[PDB]
């Protein structure tokens, strides 16, 4: 589809820069939560928090899904 | 390929470097230093010689050479 973008970059990082940076990101330990998205009804947003056994809980983060009937 | 970009486009990190660099440049005691560099364009006038009685400002202004000098 003859169309192009003026620039292909993400937040000032060169494509080469991006690849190099990503490897570095791996360098440190990271923990993730995995969500299996089953499919929602109407669009909804989800918020999740991690709670300690003690009962403290911190807002983990959020993501949303677009949908309709 | 050092790249010159619009000042607005610049990243915080990019900005970070410039701010620090210039600040350090300001400090630079060397002839390469900022204060010394500034003298190139105008006063103190360096043109005839760094030490000459009459000194003129380094402006190849009003001349074809002008863009090259700048
Ligand atoms: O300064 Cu001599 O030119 Cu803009």
């Amino acid at each position: 589809f003859g169309y192009i973008y003026d620039t292909l970059e993400f937040a000032g990082w060169s494509i080469r820069g991006i690849d190099h940076i990503v490897r570095n990101r791996q360098e440190h330990s990271r923990v993730f939560a995995g969500f299996l998205l089953e499919g929602f009804g109407t669009s909804a947003t989800v918020d999740f928090q991690v709670c300690r056994t003690a009962g403290d809980c911190e807002d983990a983060g959020y993501f949303t899904v677009l949908g309709g009937e | 390929v050092m790249i010159r970009k619009d000042i607005t486009q610049l990243d915080k990190r990019q900005q970070l470097s410039l701010v620090k660099a210039l600040e350090s440049m300001k400090a630079d005691h060397s002839s390469d230093g900022f204060q010394a560099i500034a003298s190139f364009h105008a006063l103190p006038p360096l043109c005839p010689s760094p030490a000459a009685s009459k000194r003129f400002a380094c402006c190849v202004h009003g001349m074809a050479t002008f863009p090259q000098w700048h």
